[PDB]
């Protein structure tokens, strides 16, 4: 799901 | 293949933080900003450059912007979560978190998040 | 004998621990200890204690303790280390998660632990 | 494994 330490 | 300006520059400010430039990327994602002012997703990853800075109000104000243009968008409660838990807002950091959980069931930063601060709720 | 009596006041503890009991769990551990005290799992479930009433300090001062007696155990560090956290030591607090992490690499608290704490560090 | 909300 979501790694929060990556940006889209 | 005439990608959008904005996006160029949100792109930019991907691989300023993928090197840990966390100002160059806030830099980069601001004038994303300038150029799109209706995409959720150059406040949030700007909020996670600023997250990196400890800038935790300016991040906090981005996640809730991405959320005004996008509620659905779980990063921004996962990051708006980690601001307010650093502002010492415990039950706010667990209602983000908690809210991350309906929109992302199985997010495992988000139920920890929650273990963490049943403390301070 | 006291032992014996220390496993009892022990589980005791436990009990209270599991129903959220927190004052009462440090009682019991408190006599466990008393009655023994070279058990690292006692001072560690103390410090588990601890950490729900905010008590860092002396949640820190049990682990120290438990690893004292035993350097191999994992809670020991993940609760230290939450507690260090609490407290603002921040280096310190990704040292015992990173060292939790040398003992048991697939800890999901651990590694969540340390991502968030890269910018304080 | 090491659940930090149990104790043993």
């Amino acid at each position: 799901g979501s790694k929060m330490e990556e940006v889209d | 293949g005439n990608m959008e300006a904005s996006e160029v520059m949100k792109e930019k400010g991907n691989a300023a933080y993928k090197g840990k430039q966390w100002n160059k990327a806030v830099n980069f994602y601001t004038e994303a900003i300038k150029l799109n002012g209706a995409n959720a997703t150059y406040y949030c990853n700007r909020a996670a450059a600023f997250l990196e800075l400890c800038c935790f109000q300016q991040a906090e104000q981005d996640c809730t912007k991405a959320m005004l243009i996008d509620k659905k968008n779980v990063k921004a409660y996962l990051r708006r979560g980690t601001a307010r838990e650093e502002l010492v807002r415990y039950k706010e950091a667990a209602a983000d978190f908690r809210h991350a959980l309906v929109l992302e069931p199985q997010n495992k930063t988000a139920k920890v998040a929650e273990k963490r601060l049943r403390k301070h709720i």
